[PDB]
């Protein structure tokens, strides 16, 4: 449900996912 | 010496009869200009769409467009 | 893999038959 | 007898003999392929 | 006389043999198409359409067969899983037989055109010398091209007469051949939208018909005639080869990037989907939904389809093979038999670690275990001396859910290392290897081989277009110069 | 035709180039010494090499909002 | 609607037309 | 024997065929 | 033209003013070649003194940071931008030149304008060859440099993830790209690359041997030791003894050239063939299709701990290359590989 | 016209370029990027 | 004058000496 | 590809050598 | 024009170009043998 | 099996080097 938890779940696997490349200007 | 004469050859002879018939003047270079520039801007539109260099209200250029 | 070799050899044989029949040296009659 | 060889000969093989050679090789291959492949 | 690199210039000014050699090239291409798909059907294994699809077997012309609408076969099986009770005349090897009989007809026509070359059609009634009415020939050919494009876009893909096209879901799960309605807006120009293809072909056909009519009407001028070397058929040759490596670059780009007419289900995935975590993101948000509302990660992994996990594998990447890792992907890694589930790694204190995904650029990659915050917690120890990151001293256990292994937690260091190395490549799958003598390395997808071959062909044709441009503009000083 | 021989040996050519070349040299000196290149260019000075927030190399990691992203990751 | 990317596209194309006109003027001004 | 026989068959169908083609073309190009 | 009246128009006036003798030939091809080449060289020379790579690659690549000539480079755009062209007006920069420089968009700008400059230079060769009417074998041989340029600056990044893996405009950056293919691709073991290196060293062979042979089998034409003035621009006789050259090379090498035309055409032939095959090889590399692993040799090395070869030594050195590459060459992967996981030998 | 010799002009240009090259090589032992 | 050779020489003469003076100032830039 | 390499290398040797030999003896037959 | 064809042509290639072609094929086999073998 | 092929094709290569060296086309002075 939460997009921030799946963001931190995809990050240790890879740092090039489209959802990590979109709306990451907050980080 | 003549060639091989055939009915369909006699039928479609006017398709290949005026080998080299041309008109004087420059012809249609203004439409060369406008059509070539239109093809150019069209090809750039599709290039920048496929490059994700242009963003519209209906294009995504991603696999979810299959939905 | 053997069947393709067999079929190739036979189609080559029929090719040689067709070649010998239709593109032979004409008799000279001289 | 001289510096060049006097027995200089030209080898001939016409098109009909070419036909016979090609057919001989291909028919021999067709016949013996089943035994060579075993 | 003419050297070996000029032999075909015996038919530069002979239209009967030009038509004849075009006919026999057409015959050879059609015969190759038929023989190639016969070979592909003979060597195809339809045992598992999901875990061993056609692009995992190196099928090249068969995905193109399945692209336009031919899905069933006379062998009683369809690639989508259904059984072809009445596959009809147009099966895979039925289309092969059609190609073969077309090739035979074209070869006979080629022999006829060679033996009958002195046709008065190639003789103009003005002077009787050899000439071709190039403006009218191009106008006629453009008219036929427009008519065929408009028909293909108005009846074949629209499905009112034809079968439509193969459209799949964004993540390539279901897939189906159906009619597609035209998209007349910017969505029609969306390259991943299949609704633009009928509109594209309809508009292109209408424009081609009008342009061919205008060519049939109006003759060219003297200035372009003496500029573009209009009098030479080699100008047509140079322009046509320019157009075909234009289209070669187009098809190489659209195959490497993916588009509407390039389905993942038929042609394999793209390396950019792996590098963008597309299937992984799909699986993980399919987990976030139905995990955030109860029924936690102990179960519901079986709710994850097995095709999706097969897609989340770097061996499924089209850019993991080599130039000479030759053949089928199954001959590379073995045929997938089942999914063992997503590996969840946990260390001795409780945080959930994750294995780093292998970048496409690497043939080998170290195995590391990273925390949620993005700092490596463990690694496969190369040195194993004065190392304090090894699994043998950190204490990481691996657990699986929803697959052949579900709820099983391994704590043994050797097996957790081996399965971490297996999960380094993505998902975890079991592969049968002794049936095809698998070497071990990864192979390349038909999409990747297609793109490589067409890029090389496009470069060679760019060289050919430069050479033919020189030939066209310099048809007067080949044998020598004017020496004055 | 003036084939590069009389031109360089001509006092008329030399006098009019006794000012322009030193002027261009001085302008090129001042364009870097006054920091105008740093201003209109976006290149970071060694004193403003790093910000206080990040001690490491900058990472854009974006494609569309990269303009305002490099705005907030540059040396202001 | 009209996107900023499309606005920049229109500005770039009219700028290219201006560049073409400037090229023509510079080559005809001997 | 599944592929050594293939190699033997290939050598047998080419080498004398090539030799015959050498002699035939050597005669055909001479009038 | 064509014995018709042909009233002079704007096209005729432009052609007559364009194809004429000047110090620099303008012609029609100068409508593109001059501005595109000028923009490319200006952008590169500006980049090697000004453009910092601290936001594109996180490196130093210009004289403004203190770099020298080799380490200065016009750096590629960030891989997060993918294969975007990075227009200054486009969504990356949106009209702001100052931050368009920090985006690395001038890499794509200079690469594009240099491709158009290559096109314009070939068109200039073709136009000159048309203007004074001899065969365009210079353009035929020039077909290979543009093939190399396309295949390494556009085909490889378009096949890979993005322009970041494309080479950057700069000597040390080209060296980085070269070692990148050494490690990731095993470019030395690539067959098309061996085709190319064989062709290029053979081109060096033919150039050196042709110059030395011509200058060493010269006729007298003398009564003076300076043989350079022995040649006259207007003469229809040979200046070097080709038959003596043929005898010398037949007795030294075993074979010799019997034709100046075929000699010069093969001298043309060797580097164009080499560069075209190298272009095909890097095109094959563009889609991760390499001559990396010999399957049988790696198998016997796997089941034989004593079977050491130079090929296996190269393979192991290449994964060592890549293991050291990843962390400091791929910031967007942020691969925080620890010291222990790095493969290394005893001592050192 | 020929009042200043061409060899003199070339000598001045060459000494300017050589001294500038010496300055640039001096700029590798001081200033930015000089390991100090 | 303003000939084609004039423009061709100046477009490669003015900016190269501009950046040349830039590098000359840039060598003496301290830390 | 242990003996697939054999058959591929064999045909890659055979087809151009037979082709070149045929056209060469065509050349050499006519003096 | 007539029943026989005016483009009746003889193709030629000297032994020097034979040497070029055969050495080209032989060294191509040398280069690609270890790759097709793998 | 591969060693035989390597040796045979390499000795054929050096043999045809020998053939091109000694049994070449003799050039004419005319
Ligand atoms: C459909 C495109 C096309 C067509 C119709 C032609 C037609 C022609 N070309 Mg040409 N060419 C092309 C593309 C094309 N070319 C391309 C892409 C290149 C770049 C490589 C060239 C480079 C080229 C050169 C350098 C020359 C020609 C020449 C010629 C003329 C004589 C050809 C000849 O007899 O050589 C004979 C060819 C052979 C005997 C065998 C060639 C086959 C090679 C060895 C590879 C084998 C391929 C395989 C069997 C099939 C693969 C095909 C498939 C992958 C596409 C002829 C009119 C010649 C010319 O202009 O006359 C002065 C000339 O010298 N071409
Ligand atoms: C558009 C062209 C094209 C493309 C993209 C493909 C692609 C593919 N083919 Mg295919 N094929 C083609 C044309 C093509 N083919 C043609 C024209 C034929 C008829 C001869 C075949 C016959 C064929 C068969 C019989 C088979 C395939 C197979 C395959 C798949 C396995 C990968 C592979 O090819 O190995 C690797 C690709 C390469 C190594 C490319 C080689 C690069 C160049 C050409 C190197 C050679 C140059 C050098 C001078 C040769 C000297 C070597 C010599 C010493 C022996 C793959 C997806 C296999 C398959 O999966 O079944 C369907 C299979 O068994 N193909
Ligand atoms: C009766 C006509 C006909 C029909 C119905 C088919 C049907 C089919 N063919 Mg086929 N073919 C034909 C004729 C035909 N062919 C002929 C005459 C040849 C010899 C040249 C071939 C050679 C051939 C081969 C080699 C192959 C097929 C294949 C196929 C199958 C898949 C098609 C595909 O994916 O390729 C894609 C087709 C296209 C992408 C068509 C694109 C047309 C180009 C891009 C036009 C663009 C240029 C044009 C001038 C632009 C006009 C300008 C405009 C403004 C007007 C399919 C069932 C494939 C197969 O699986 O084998 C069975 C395959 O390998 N065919
Ligand atoms: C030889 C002339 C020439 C050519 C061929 C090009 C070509 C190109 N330039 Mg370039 N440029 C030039 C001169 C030229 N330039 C000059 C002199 C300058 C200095 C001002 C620039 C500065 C420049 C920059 C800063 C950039 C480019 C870029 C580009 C590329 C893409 C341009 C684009 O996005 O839209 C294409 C433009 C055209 C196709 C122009 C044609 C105009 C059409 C045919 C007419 C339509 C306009 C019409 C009036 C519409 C209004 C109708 C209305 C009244 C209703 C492209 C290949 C971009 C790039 O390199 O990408 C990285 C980029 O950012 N150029
Ligand atoms: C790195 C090696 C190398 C360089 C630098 C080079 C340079 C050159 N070759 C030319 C020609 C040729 N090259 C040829 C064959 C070859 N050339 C080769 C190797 C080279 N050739 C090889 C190996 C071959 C064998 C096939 C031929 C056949 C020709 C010609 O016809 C021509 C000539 O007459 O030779 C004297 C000249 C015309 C270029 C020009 O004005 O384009 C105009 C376009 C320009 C200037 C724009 C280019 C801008 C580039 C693409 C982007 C920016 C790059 C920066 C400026 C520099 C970046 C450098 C870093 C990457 C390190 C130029 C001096
Ligand atoms: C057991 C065994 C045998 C051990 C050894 C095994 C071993 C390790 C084998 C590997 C070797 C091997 C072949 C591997 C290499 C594989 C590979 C790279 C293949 C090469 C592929 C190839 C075809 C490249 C094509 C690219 C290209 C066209 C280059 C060709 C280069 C070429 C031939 C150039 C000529 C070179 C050269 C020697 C020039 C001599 C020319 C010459 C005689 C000029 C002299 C001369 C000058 C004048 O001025 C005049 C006037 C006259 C008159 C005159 O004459
Ligand atoms: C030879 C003769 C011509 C000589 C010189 C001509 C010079 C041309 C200079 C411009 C070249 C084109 C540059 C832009 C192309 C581009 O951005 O492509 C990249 C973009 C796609 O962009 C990519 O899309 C992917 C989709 O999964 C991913 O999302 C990537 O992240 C995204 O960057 O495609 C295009 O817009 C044009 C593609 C068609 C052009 C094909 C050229 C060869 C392509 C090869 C692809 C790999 C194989
Ligand atoms: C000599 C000419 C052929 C050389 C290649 C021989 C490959 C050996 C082989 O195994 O083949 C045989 C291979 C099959 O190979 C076998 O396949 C089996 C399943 O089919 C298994 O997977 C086996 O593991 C595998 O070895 O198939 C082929 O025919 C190779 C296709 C060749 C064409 C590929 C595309 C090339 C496209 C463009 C390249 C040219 C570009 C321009 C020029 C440069
Ligand atoms: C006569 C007749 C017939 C029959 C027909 C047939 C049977 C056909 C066929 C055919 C076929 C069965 C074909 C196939 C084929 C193949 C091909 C045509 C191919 C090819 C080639 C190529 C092109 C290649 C190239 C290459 C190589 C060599 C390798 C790899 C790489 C490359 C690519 C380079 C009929 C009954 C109908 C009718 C009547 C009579
Ligand atoms: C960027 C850009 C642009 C463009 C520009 C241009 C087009 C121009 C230019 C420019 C240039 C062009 C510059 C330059 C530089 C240069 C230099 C820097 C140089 C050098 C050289 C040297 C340093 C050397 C010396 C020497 C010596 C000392 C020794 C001996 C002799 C010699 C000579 C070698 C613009 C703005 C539009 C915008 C976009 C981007
Ligand atoms: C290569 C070249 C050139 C040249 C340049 C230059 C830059 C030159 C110079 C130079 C110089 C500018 C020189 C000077 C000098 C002087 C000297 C070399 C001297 C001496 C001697 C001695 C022995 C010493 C002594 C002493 C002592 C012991 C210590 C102190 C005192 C005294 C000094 C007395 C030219 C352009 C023409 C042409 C082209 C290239
Ligand atoms: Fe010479």
């Amino acid at each position: 449900q939460r997009v921030r938890t799946v963001l931190d779940m995809d990050d240790p696997a890879k740092e090039e996912t489209v959802k990590e490349l979109r709306k990451d200007i907050n980080n | 010496e003549p060639g091989i004469v055939t009915p369909l050859g006699t039928l479609l002879r006017p398709l290949n009869s005026e080998a080299g018939k041309v008109l004087p003047g420059w012809g249609t270079t203004v439409l060369m200009a406008v059509a070539i520039l239109l093809f150019a801007v069209f090809l750039l539109i599709i290039l920048e769409i496929y490059n994700s260099s242009l963003i519209l209200d209906g294009v995504t250029n991603s696999w979810e467009s299959l939905a | 893999m053997e069947a393709l070799v067999y079929t190739f050899l036979l189609i080559g044989t029929l090719g040689i038959i067709f070649f010998s029949i239709f593109f032979r040296e004409p008799p000279r009659i001289a | 007898m001289a510096r060049p060889n006097p027995n200089k000969q030209v080898v001939e093989l016409n098109r009909s003999s070419l036909y016979w050679g090609l057919l001989l090789i291909f028919v021999l291959a067709v016949l013996f392929s089943s035994y060579i492949f075993n | 006389g003419l050297p070996w690199y000029r032999v075909h210039t015996v038919v530069i000014n002979d239209p009967g043999r030009l038509i004849s050699v075009h006919l026999m090239h057409t015959a050879l291409v059609a015969g190759w198409a038929g023989a190639m798909t016969l070979f592909e059907i003979a060597v195809f294994d339809p045992s598992d359409p999901v875990l061993n699809p056609m692009w995992r077997q190196g099928m090249f012309v068969l995905p193109f067969l399945t692209r336009l609408g031919v899905t069933q076969s006379w062998g009683g099986w369809t690639i989508s899983g259904e059984t072809s009770s009445n596959p009809g005349i147009w099966s895979y090897e039925g289309a092969a037989a059609s190609h073969i009989v077309l090739s035979g007809l074209l070869f006979l026509a080629s022999v006829w055109h060679w033996v009958y070359w002195d046709l008065e059609l190639f003789r103009d009634p003005r002077t009787g010398k050899t000439a071709l009415d190039l403006p009218k020939i191009f106008g006629i050919h453009l008219f036929l091209a427009g008519l065929l494009c408009f028909g293909f876009g108005a009846f074949h893909v629209t499905g009112v007469f034809g079968p439509g096209i193969w459209v799949s879901d964004p993540y390539g799960l279901t897939g189906s051949v159906q009619p597609v309605a035209p998209s007349w807006g910017a969505e029609g120009f969306d390259p991943y939208n299949p609704g633009g293809v009928p509109a594209h072909h309809i508009a292109a056909g209408i424009l081609g018909v009008l342009a061919g009519l205008f060519h049939l009407c109006v003759r060219p001028s003297i200035r372009l005639y003496f500029g573009l070397s209009m009098g030479s058929i080699e100008s047509v040759l140079s322009s046509s080869i320019a157009a075909v490596f234009w289209a070669a670059f187009v098809v190489a780009g659209t195959m490497w990037y993916g588009s509407a007419a390039t389905p993942i289900e038929l042609f394999g995935p793209t390396r950019y989907q792996w590098d963008q975590g597309f299937f992984q993101q799909e699986i993980q948000k399919r987990v976030a939904q139905s995990t955030s509302e109860g029924l936690s990660v102990s179960e519901a992994w079986a709710k994850i389809p097995e095709k999706l996990a097969f897609y989340d594998y770097i061996g499924n990447n089209p850019a993991k093979g080599g130039l000479f890792r030759t053949g089928a992907m199954n001959s590379g890694d073995g045929i997938a038999v089942g999914w063992l589930g997503h590996a969840s790694f946990k260390d001795q204190e409780g945080r959930e670690l994750f294995v780093r995904r292998m970048p496409t650029f690497f043939e080998t990659f170290p195995v590391v275990l990273i925390d949620k915050d993005g700092v490596v917690r463990a690694d496969v120890p190369f040195r194993k001396a004065e190392s304090k990151y090894s699994i043998e001293q950190v204490g990481v256990s691996v657990t699986f859910y929803g697959g052949e292994l579900n709820g099983l937690t391994f704590t043994d260091p050797s097996t957790v290392k081996k399965y971490a190395r297996k999960a380094q490549l993505g998902e975890i799958f079991e592969f049968d290897r002794s049936t095809l003598q698998s070497d071990g390395v990864f192979r390349s997808s038909p999409r990747g081989w297609f793109t490589f071959g067409h890029l090389s062909f496009a470069l060679l044709f760019f060289f050919g277009h430069i050479w033919h441009g020189s030939r066209t503009i310099f048809r007067d000083v080949f044998a020598g110069i004017d020496e004055d | 035709e003036r084939p590069f021989s009389d031109i360089l040996t001509s006092i008329r050519y030399w006098v009019i180039h006794s000012i322009t070349v030193p002027s261009l040299f001085i302008a090129g000196w001042l364009f870097v010494s006054t920091g105008l290149a740093y201003d209109v260019f976006g290149s970071p000075r060694p004193n403003e090499y790093f910000t206080e927030d990040r001690q490491d190399a900058p990472l854009i990691t974006d494609r569309f909002n990269a303009l305002e992203q490099v705005k907030k990751l540059s040396a202001q | 609607s009209v996107t900023p990317s499309l606005k920049n596209f229109l500005l770039s194309l009219v700028a290219g037309a201006v560049v073409l006109a400037a090229i023509a003027g510079a080559v005809t001004a001997v | 024997v599944n592929i050594l026989g293939l190699t033997a068959t290939a050598l047998f169908i080419i080498i004398p065929t090539s030799f015959l083609l050498i002699l035939y073309v050597k005669t055909a190009a001479s009038e | 033209i064509g014995t018709y009246q042909e009233k002079r128009t704007w096209f005729d006036d432009a052609d007559d003013w364009l194809r004429q003798d000047r110090f620099v030939f303008v012609g029609w091809s100068g409508l593109l070649l001059l501005p595109c080449a000028y923009f490319a060289v200006g952008g590169w020379l500006t980049g090697c003194t000004f453009v910092t790579s601290w936001y594109t690659h996180g490196l130093a690549s210009s004289y403004i940071e203190g770099c020298n000539f080799l380490t200065a480079a016009v750096s590629t755009p960030a891989n997060s931008l993918g294969h975007s062209l990075l227009f200054v007006w486009g969504p990356e920069a949106q009209g702001d030149l100052t931050r368009w420089f920090q985006l690395g968009g001038l890499w794509a700008f200079v690469a594009l304008h240099g491709a158009f400059g290559l096109i314009g230079f070939m068109l200039r060769q073709f136009e000159i060859a048309r203007s004074v009417n001899l065969r365009p074998y210079n353009a035929i041989a020039f077909s290979a440099p543009i093939a190399v340029f396309v295949s390494v600056f556009l085909i490889y990044p378009l096949g890979q993830s993005g322009w970041f893996f494309a080479p950057s405009f700069g000597v040390a950056s080209i060296f980085r790209f070269i070692l990148f293919f050494q490690g990731f691709h095993n470019w030395t073991l690539n067959p098309f690359h061996m085709m190319g290196v064989a062709g290029v060293l053979g081109a060096a062979l033919l150039c050196a041997i042709h110059g030395a042979t011509v200058e060493n089998t010269l006729f007298e034409d003398g009564d003076g030791a300076n043989t350079f003035r022995a040649f006259n621009p207007t003469q229809a006789e040979e200046t070097y003894s080709m038959v003596t050259a043929n005898r010398f090379w037949s007795q030294i090498f075993g074979v010799a050239f019997s034709n100046k035309r075929w000699l010069h055409f093969f001298m043309l032939f060797v580097p164009v063939t080499g560069l075209w095959m190298s272009a095909l090889g890097v095109v094959g590399l563009a889609l991760n299709l390499r001559a990396y692993d010999f399957v049988s040799q790696e198998i016997r090395a796997a089941e034989d701990p004593e079977f050491e070869t130079f090929y296996t030594k190269n393979i192991l050195l290449n994964e060592g290359i890549r293991a050291w590459m990843a962390a400091q060459d791929q910031p967007h992967e942020k691969l925080t590989l620890p010291e222990e996981v790095l493969p290394r030998g005893n001592a050192l | 016209i020929g009042r200043i010799p061409l060899w003199l002009v070339g000598t001045v240009v060459g000494l300017l370029a050589i001294g500038l090259l010496a300055i640039f090589f001096y700029g590798s032992y001081v200033g930015l990027g000089s390991s100090l | 004058i303003f000939t084609v050779r004039w423009l061709a020489i100046h477009a490669i003469a003015v900016p190269t000496i501009f950046f040349l003076g830039a590098i000359t100032a840039m060598q003496f830039i301290q830390r």
